[PDB]
């Protein structure tokens, strides 16, 4: 339950990205560690917000098959 | 009450930054250049040609629905890739008596009209179109548009051949023709192997959609025995004579809308001058009204028609 997005830095990479690229803006968020940690339910909400619709996606440094 | 401009305020605040993201937005497309399908090459590469001139081979981007995008589509391609994006296409009786032609004209052009399961039963092609012959101008330049109030459709004018371009664009639009069943072409004042080819499109190149293409026009000097021949013109009308009584009604229907005392001797008029033309009688309506403009007189005096009626009649 300690989770941190900085609201600010998030705005202002946000509002960068859409000044070299209109067409983009925020889908969901993304994290690693395969076995999905249970805070994810709790950070999804603040996406929530950003995004009515976002979509949680988890990466895998190493692929094994 | 200080609190309400606020209220609207917001609404203008966000108004003028709402416009910056679009603009923004719609400050990075780069448009396309228009092109048509110049032909189907293939289900995945088509050849395209540019307004331009210069002509290419393109795809469907991800469905552009090679259905619908038949030889001859406008398509925007973007100069980067040239794929193929959007595709957008881009009075009844106004010569007073008219038995003559309420009778055989209405006879023979909405009936073949209606009920085409009668005569394929009778199994006879229905009469493709008729000939009106006599008088020009009333008989030949008026009544001619007058066939549309009479169906209640809206009808075609069509004004050897250089490159057979009158034949080309007949057919070209036969089928704008033809998407409308209840429209009539009227091919008036349509004055080798034209005119004999001209016979050859009735017959085939799609004339089975119920439609009476009347050749009504005396213009054409020369006539087809063929085309006169049955079938192809069942019938010939003749522009019936005026009778300077049908003159004293074409006269009433004119004097309908012009201003005037009212004691009228129109039977007095019609003597006076023998317009013999619906269109003379236009004339003399006209002449009338001008007399009345001479001296600003709203309405017309008798003798501004006589006047009208002596003008014409030289």
């Amino acid at each position: 339950s300690v989770w941190f997005l900085d609201h600010d830095y998030l705005e202002n990479m946000y509002g960068m990205f859409k000044k070299v690229n209109a067409r983009e803006r925020i889908v969901g968020w993304y994290h690693t560690g395969p076995k999905l940690h249970k805070n994810d339910i709790a950070i999804n909400e603040l996406m929530k917000r950003y995004c009515p619709n976002s979509v949680l996606v988890i990466i895998d440094v190493k692929p094994k098959d | 009450g200080r609190l309400k401009e606020l209220r609207e305020q917001l609404k203008e605040l966000t108004k003028q930054y709402e416009k910056s993201e679009n603009d923004l937005k719609a400050l990075q497309s780069v448009g396309q250049i228009v092109g048509e399908v110049l032909k189907q090459l293939t289900e995945e590469k088509f050849i395209v040609k540019a307004t331009n001139g210069p002509r290419y081979v393109v795809g469907c981007r991800r469905q552009l629905d090679k259905s619908k995008l038949k030889p001859g589509t406008r398509v925007a391609l973007d100069m980067t890739t040239l794929t193929i994006m959007r595709y957008l296409p881009r009075s009844y009786s106004e010569i007073g008596g008219l038995s003559e032609q309420i009778r055989e004209l209405r006879e023979v052009i909405e009936l073949p009209l209606t009920n085409p399961e009668l005569f394929q039963r009778v199994g006879i092609i229905p009469p493709k179109g008729c000939l009106l012959y006599g008088p020009p101008g009333t008989g030949k330049t008026l009544l001619a548009r007058a066939v549309a109030s009479q169906l209640d459709c809206n009808f075609l004018k069509v004004v050897d051949k250089y490159i057979g371009e009158s034949a080309r664009l007949i057919r070209e639009m036969f089928n704008y023709a033809r998407d409308h069943q209840p429209c009539i072409i009227f091919m008036d004042e349509i004055d080798q192997r034209t005119l004999m080819e001209l016979l050859n499109q009735m017959d085939g190149f799609d004339t089975l959609h119920r439609v009476k293409m009347i050749m009504a026009t005396n213009r054409p000097d020369t006539l087809d025995p063929a085309l006169l021949r049955p079938g192809r013109l069942d019938r010939k009308i003749h522009i019936d004579l005026p009778n300077e009584q049908a003159r004293l009604d074409i006269l009433k229907i004119h004097a309908g809308p012009i201003t005037k005392h009212g004691e009228i001797d129109y039977e007095a008029i019609v003597k006076l001058s023998d317009g013999f033309n619906g269109a003379d009688l236009r004339n003399v309506c006209t002449e009338a009204g001008m007399f009345a403009i001479r001296a600003d007189h709203d309405f017309v005096v008798q003798e501004d028609f006589m006047k009208a009626v002596r003008k014409v009649a030289d």
